[PDB]
């Protein structure tokens, strides 16, 4: 519909800081490393304020189950 | 680049996402560029919304496909052409114009 | 390109095979269904490709599949 | 100054030390030994300094711990408890009596079946009847049934438990399976304590389908067990309160 | 075989004129020197080291 | 009589002993035997070593090693060192690892389950049977199959029968199968697990037969047992969703519980009671006769009896002198003994609302009639 | 002496370091931190340090081999 | 109070507790773990052969896939014949030079299937009843060619490998079957029906492997199928995947009694009460 459409144009004519990440970047290989990698990202939000953050897609991070031995 | 979706699929705690994400790397900067997809059901099945591990892990996958074709980080002289026998099981926002 | 063989049980599909690779001496590679599916994504696929692979280094070989149903439609 | 710069100057050589492991007590041995969960490994049963009593240490405090012969050296300041923590990943954000108006009837109802027999239980063993638990409120969503409860338990000084399954809480709480009275571990110990439902079809009638009965067993267990659980039926600090939208749908158990 | 290896990981950002932040292959880390014989232009917040 | 002159020859048999002990300490290095022993345990301790890291034994060699994982998971083929009892080295154990040897220097700790802390009471249930009002023949199948065995295990040996394994509780609820269930439990001091139906359902595939593996575990670990099932209907009639595979994981995981019931596994001394008001639904093969050899029946109350029950949670209170009894006994009918309780229940509460002590006749015609609603509406 | 002692304090925040995460103080200089190395650590803090930049979940180096927030 | 003495002095000149032992022998053990120490090839750190590269040469060289999972080329052993260890099996490595010393002691994997393994239940052949064809029929087929194999193959013939035993619930499937156990005096595994439904994607087949792994070894064992029907099906599809799980470790219990595999010499009892269930190709001669 313009889900990514729109925060498209709100990223050209925010005149703020805009951090932009995909939803998958908050995986990765090495262990532990997600959370830091979270951390990061509002760390640097809050120096830099005023900022947009934007995550173009929550299915990988906030989904409604978890398997607890994997 | 001629890719069986079959092969980009591994058991490394969230490796799987990164040949999608460097396979699009690689395009950008040689670019021209064309990559081929062959069997892209896959990594290109429904959502669930009820499965495994297993499920949840490929789902990432994909879904981060999903966004290197249309992100912010527009594409240019890339080209893409995926192949199937059942286009019935691919997630709709796959298939969307 | 290779040959199914389908039919009721025990009518002799697996005693052909054992027959076929024990008379013709090639290299014959023995492979039943239900080991190719792993717990781990994707490594029942890496046990596919090396099977195959395995198969060119000693080539010319056979490869027998018993049991298609374990990976159905 | 002459203390101040000694210290500056041999400060460089105490800055050498490979520094110290912060593992959590899981439980005491008695030779003056305690078992040990180092961070990111395994566990460990070590020896203790002897300047820290074996009382002080206790089941799931965090403890200091040396970078080599893994001695208890000091215990640390931060003791950890997921109820407290739990608790603040559901966010259900407590209000008062001020903001529930316009109940009042209801407001002084649950006053009589919680208020009363947590502060006075008393009143119910001389006037000669058992104490009672299930409280179950309903009424279209939206109509203050959370956000009444949430106070009663403000008021009254309980902890508040919001249940829901999810499996963020089964981080903080133990094992899917056994895991129902192992809830009750947690409420006993903060007791006195509500523990809270939510039950769906709050948004439609696919949760009174497709499965058959979903929260309906967050209840059916909660409840039957709430009879018959351990020794606590003498002092019943554990209510529980479950809230639907239809009063027609409860399992006939129920 | 007098050579040795090198390890490979990524320019994060850098921080005073001398000293970079280089995350190694894994995580760790590190706050790090440089040979002065670099272009220190070309390390810049995402190459490879 | 006897016994000491029993006795009078095992003083002899210590006294010896202590001639061998007392003389052989002084002959070791003349100190205490207990001080050379602590000399020797010290030692131990220096041998043993400090840290002690938990791991797993995998496997046994006979030949006094083994091959135990550390916490990494990687294995090591270590060996088993002094002062281990090799007894108590079974597979799945916690075993104590020198952090810097790696050689199993033993399983000196008590392992803990926290699935016992769920399955296993240390209850005291106030309903002792003689709170149980009216249900007499109820009261006794039971006492034959679960509490005399254990009291006079010299009736059944003597008579030369084994007694009967397992009972069925059913009927229409509300009538006091439960309410059995707490009586037993009070009394018998076996320890008494006890499980909901429902609980042997859960989300991942596959753990139905592994919690049912390990709930009998439990109650065989701490034999003499009573294992109560709390309501096995649900086990077959309501689903959760939450399950895969559906209604065929179901029967797997009941199947699983039909045989660890009988199977082939030489258990012994774990009683079952098994509640439920369906009855007519479970599978046949579950409930056979030498599975489950009694199947007591609750019919609702009579009319003498309702009355006896309805006179029973009324002996706490204090009630006003117009109460009849009898009156509201018979104004409604098909009582359970929970509806019962309902009413005397909810009428005292009425008498709490206006700060009294004296329930009044028109307390119950309140109370009966909001009792009466709550059966008449939400049916 | 005060200031040689400054001057030779130094010599601790060699390059290199290891980044890490401080999470909370404990005393007056001893520290609670994490590496990204994945473990955590109670460390002593080097005295003369910025005290109160070290609060939020602000980034940190530590002294290699032993660790030292410096 | 006379033998409470007894108990006082007993501890007073022995004293065990939470202790690992009764402490009695072990106090000279204890003078072998400090030659135990000494033993410095221990502590042992264990690994997988998994390709040889040179036999004939003059040099072996095998490649070690150890458990912090990074792998070596690595020596022959310094002492074994270099003619022991081929490749699958697990050995132990030294942990200093990744010097492969110790073969096992192979198929770890079995965990769960350890503990199958029976000790000898307290039935026997006469507390059944029905004595006829019926036991005799059984006798003849599990127990008679384990007792005396030389009148089977004096004659020239090859007696049958398994039994399906099925009836209505209370008759004696598994009594009889109680009774063969303890009689039989060879190895006896029962697995039962449930414990091969596995949560993860063919790990119930894995189970299933690991178990004829471990009797092909153990020479000439009896497998006791106690009530199967999960894992007893009958393919067929239908919808999204019904029992495509379960179903797959049918695949496997059948490929391993009539697949190429020659196989040891193994009977096997299955004790069903639903027979009409069982998949036709599970059922049919040669197999049962
Ligand atoms: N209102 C509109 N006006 C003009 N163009 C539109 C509008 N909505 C969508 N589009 C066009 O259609 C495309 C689809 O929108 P967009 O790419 O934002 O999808 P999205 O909602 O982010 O999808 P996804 O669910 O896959 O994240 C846009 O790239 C743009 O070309
Ligand atoms: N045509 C035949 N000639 C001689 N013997 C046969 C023949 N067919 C079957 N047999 C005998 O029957 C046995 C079983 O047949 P086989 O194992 O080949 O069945 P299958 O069709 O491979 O099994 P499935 O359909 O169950 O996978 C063989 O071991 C063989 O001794
Ligand atoms: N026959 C009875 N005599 C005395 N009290 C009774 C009787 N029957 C029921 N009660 C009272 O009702 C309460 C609840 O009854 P109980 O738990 O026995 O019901 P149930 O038959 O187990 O119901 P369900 O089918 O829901 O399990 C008991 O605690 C008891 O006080
Ligand atoms: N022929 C028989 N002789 C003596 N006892 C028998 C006989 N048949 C059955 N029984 C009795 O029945 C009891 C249970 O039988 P068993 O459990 O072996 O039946 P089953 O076929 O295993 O039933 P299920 O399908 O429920 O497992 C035995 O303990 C035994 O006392
Ligand atoms: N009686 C009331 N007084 C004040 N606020 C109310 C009242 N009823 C509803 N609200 C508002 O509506 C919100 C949702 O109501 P609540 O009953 O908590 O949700 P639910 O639909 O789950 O019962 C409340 O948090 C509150 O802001
Ligand atoms: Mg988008
Ligand atoms: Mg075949
Ligand atoms: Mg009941
Ligand atoms: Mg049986």
């Amino acid at each position: 519909c313009g889900k990514t459409m729109l925060a498209k144009a709100v990223a050209h004519h925010t005149t703020a800081a805009f951090i932009r990440v995909v939803g998958s970047e908050f995986v990765q290989k090495y262990l532990g490393e997600g959370p830091r990698m979270v951390r990061d990202v509002f760390r640097l939000a809050k120096e830099n304020a005023p900022a947009i953050i934007f995550i173009d897609e929550i299915d990988a991070i906030a989904t409604k189950r978890f398997d607890a031995q994997t | 680049l001629k890719v069986v979706s079959s092969s980009i699929v591994d058991k490394y705690i969230g490796e799987s996402a990164r040949l999608i994400r460097e396979m699009f790397n690689y395009a950008r900067d040689h670019q021209p560029c064309i990559i081929f997809m062959d069997e892209i059901d896959a990594i290109g099945g429904r959502r669930f919304s009820e499965g495994t591990s297993a499920d949840r892990e490929i789902q990432r996958t994909l879904m981060e496909l999903l966004n290197q074709m249309d992100g912010f980080d527009t594409l240019h002289r890339v080209k893409m052409i995926m192949a199937t026998n059942r286009p019935d099981t691919l997630d709709p926002a796959l298939l969307r114009p | 390109k290779g040959v199914l063989m389908y039919g009721p049980p025990g009518t002799g599909k697996t005693l052909l095979a054992r027959a076929c690779a024990a008379q013709t001496k090639a290299t014959f590679l023995k492979l039943a269904g239900p080991q190719l599916v792993q717990m781990f994504i994707g490594d029942g696929a890496k046990l596919v490709r090396d099977a195959f692979a395995l198969a060119k280094e000693k080539a010319p070989s056979i490869i027998f599949i018993d049991e298609l149903d374990a990976i159905g439609t | 100054l002459n203390a101040k710069v000694r210290l500056l100057r041999e400060e460089l050589q105490l800055l050498q030390e490979q520094g110290s492991y912060v593992g959590e007590v899981v439980r005491a041995m008695d030779k003056k030994k305690v078992l040990v969960k180092v961070h990111p490994e395994g566990k460990f049963v070590v020896d203790v300094d002897k300047n820290i009593d074996i009382n002080d240490v206790t089941p799931n405090c965090r403890v200091a711990l040396r970078n080599d012969s893994y001695t208890l050296h000091k215990i640390l300041p931060n003791k950890v408890d997921p109820l407290v923590s739990l608790m603040m990943v559901e966010k259900v954000p407590d209000s008062t009596y001020e903001m529930i108006g316009g109940l009042d009837k209801q407001i002084k109802e649950i006053k009589e079946v919680i208020e009363l027999p947590v502060k006075h239980p008393e009143l119910f063993e001389a006037l000669g009847i058992a104490q009672p638990k299930g409280v179950l409120l309903y009424g279209p969503p939206g109509t203050g049934k959370t956000l009444l409860a949430r106070a009663v338990a403000h008021h009254t000084d309980c902890t508040f438990i919001r249940v829901s399954g999810s499996e963020l809480v089964q981080k903080f709480i133990g094992e899917g399976a056994r895991m129902v009275r192992e809830l009750f571990v947690m409420a006993r110990e903060h007791a006195p304590s509500i523990i809270f439902m939510d039950e769906i079809d709050s948004i439609g009638s696919s949760r009174l389908e497709g499965g058959s009965g979903g929260d309906s067993e967050v209840q059916r267990t909660m409840l039957e067990l709430l009879n018959q659980l351990d020794g606590f039926e003498a002092t019943k600090n554990i209510k529980v309160i479950m809230a639907t939208n239809r009063i027609d749908i409860l399992d006939s158990a129920l | 075989l007098q050579s040795v290896g090198q390890i490979v990981g990524e320019v994060l950002k850098q921080l005073t004129e001398e000293k970079f932040i280089v995350k190694a292959t894994n995580g760790p880390r590190y706050v790090v020197g440089c040979r002065r014989q670099l272009d220190k232009s070309k390390l810049k917040p995402g190459t490879r080291v | 009589t006897q016994c000491r002159l029993k006795l009078l020859k095992l003083e002899r048999i210590k006294d010896y002993l202590l001639m061998e002990e007392e003389f052989i300490r002084n002959q070791e290095q003349m100190k205490p035997l207990e001080e050379k022993q602590e000399e020797e345990r010290s030692k131990v301790d220096d041998l043993r070593g400090t840290p002690m890291s938990v791991g797993t034994l995998e496997e046994i060699i006979d030949d006094n090693h083994a091959i135990v994982s550390t916490s990494v998971g990687s294995e090591h083929y270590v060996s088993i060192l002094s002062f281990v009892d090799k007894d108590l080295l079974e597979p799945g154990c916690s075993v104590l690892l020198n952090h810097k040897v790696h050689a199993v220097i033993g399983v000196l700790m008590d392992d803990t389950d926290p699935l016992v802390t769920v399955m296993k009471v240390e209850k005291a249930p106030q309903e002792t049977y003689a709170d149980i009002g009216g249900l007499d023949n109820q009261i006794q199948e039971i006492k034959e199959s679960v509490e005399l065995p254990l009291t006079h295990p010299e009736y059944y040996e003597e008579m030369g029968i084994k007694p009967p394994k397992g009972v069925i509780l059913y009927g229409p609820p509300g009538t006091g199968k439960t309410l059995l269930a707490k009586a037993v439990a009070n009394q018998t001091s076996a320890t008494f697990l006890r499980v909901v139906g429902s609980e042997l359902i859960q989300k991942y595939l596959g753990d139905g037969p592994k919690l049912v593996r390990e709930l009998f575990r439990v109650a065989e670990e701490h034999a003499p047992s009573i294992v109560f099932i709390d309501e096995i209907d649900a086990i077959g009639t309501k689903r959760y969703d939450s399950n895969s595979g559906g209604e065929r994981e179901i029967q797997r995981t009941m199947l699983e519980l039909l045989n660890q019931l009988d199977g082939f596994d030489s258990r012994g001394d774990v009683k079952v009671i098994m509640a439920t008001n369906r009855i007519e639904t479970l599978d046949p093969a579950l409930i056979r006769p030498g599975r489950i050899d009694r199947k007591i029946e609750f019919p609702l109350p009579d009319e003498k009896t309702k009355k006896r029950i309805f006179q029973i949670h009324t002996s706490r209170m204090t009630l006003a002198d117009d109460v009849t009894l009898d009156d509201l006994i018979m104004a409604k009918d098909d009582l359970s003994g929970a509806d019962i309780k309902a009413i005397c229940t909810e009428a005292g509460l009425m008498a709490l609302r206006e700060r009294r002590m004296k329930v009044t006749n028109e307390d119950f015609k309140k109370s009966k009639e909001n009792v009466l609603y709550k059966k008449q509406e939400g049916t | 002496e005060f200031l040689h002692a400054q001057e030779e304090v130094k010599r601790i925040q060699s390059i290199p370091l290891v980044i890490g995460q401080f999470l909370e103080a404990v005393d007056q200089n001893t520290a609670i931190v994490g590496s990204t190395t994945g473990s955590n650590y109670y460390v002593r803090i080097l005295s003369t340090i910025d005290r109160e930049l070290l609060k939020p979940n602000a980034s940190v180096a530590l002294h290699k081999h032993s660790n030292a927030l410096v | 109070d006379d033998i409470q003495q007894l108990l006082k002095k007993i501890n007073e000149l022995t004293g065990i507790k939470e202790s690992d032992t009764g402490l009695a022998p072990p106090a000279l053990w204890d003078l072998a773990a400090d030659k135990q120490t000494l033993q410095s090839e221990q502590p042992l750190q264990v690994a997988r052969c998994t390709k040889i590269i040179n036999a004939d040469s003059e040099d072996p060289k095998y490649i070690i896939n150890v458990k912090q999972f990074a792998k070596f080329v690595v020596d022959l052993s310094d002492q074994v014949a270099p003619t022991d260890i081929e490749e699958g099996m697990r050995v132990g490595v030294d942990r200093n030079k990744y010097q492969i010393h110790i073969p096992l002691p192979p198929k770890i994997d079995p965990t769960v299937t350890m503990m199958q393994v029976e000790e000898k239940p307290d039935v026997t052949y006469s507390d059944v009843g029905g004595c006829k064809e019926q036991i005799e029929k059984l006798r003849e087929v599990v127990e008679t060619p384990l007792l005396h194999p030389e009148r089977f193959v004096n004659l020239g013939i090859e007696p049958p490998k398994g039994v399906l035993l099925f009836g209505p619930p209370g008759t004696g499937k598994t009594l009889c079957a109680r009774a063969v156990a303890n009689r039989t005096d060879a190895c006896f595994i029962r697995v039962i029906g449930s414990e091969l439904v596995q949560k993860y994607v063919g790990e119930g087949a894995r189970m299933v492997r690991e178990l004829f792994e471990m009797a092909r070894t153990k020479k000439a064992c009896l497998i006791f199928f106690d009530e199967i029907d999960a894992i007893g099906g009958a393919r067929f599809d239908d919808g999204a995947g019904g029992d495509n799980e379960v179903q797959r470790t049918m695949l496997e219990l059948i490929n391993q009694l009539d697949g190429f595999d020659p196989r040891g010499n193994i009977k096997v009892l299955m004790a069903t009460n639903r027979p009409d269930t069982l998949d036709p190709a599970l059922m049919r001669p040669g197999r049962l």
